């Protein structure tokens, strides 16, 4: 949903796991919508 | 295509029709970045006019 925004570090192991898993493919549909270069930016965004 | 003159008639290929439904038959377009169907979906032709 637009209000419920979740993300992970772009181009990493979690991305591979989300992409290759078939049933989780819809999850991956959200993934490219919002990604962060590094974990520090992701945790700062979560804190903010 | 019939392989030979004595080949068994095609019976295991069945033409199946359906109708798009919200929880049962969800229809989406082709993936632009791969140009094929998703690994869980199946290909199916719609007669667009």
């Amino acid at each position: 949903s637009d209000k419920f925004i979740y993300a992970t570090v772009k181009q990493s192991s979690v991305d591979i796991y989300f992409r290759r898993q078939v049933e989780l493919s819809t999850m991956y549909r959200h993934m490219e919508k919002h990604n962060y270069e590094s974990a520090a930016e992701a945790i700062q965004a979560v804190r903010d | 295509y019939k392989s030979f003159s004595d080949c068994e008639p095609d019976d295991n290929h069945l033409s199946i029709v359906t109708l798009e439904e919200a929880p049962f038959v969800i229809v989406e377009d082709i993936d632009p970045l791969t140009e094929t169907c998703v690994r869980n979906t199946v290909p199916c032709r719609k007669f667009v006019k």
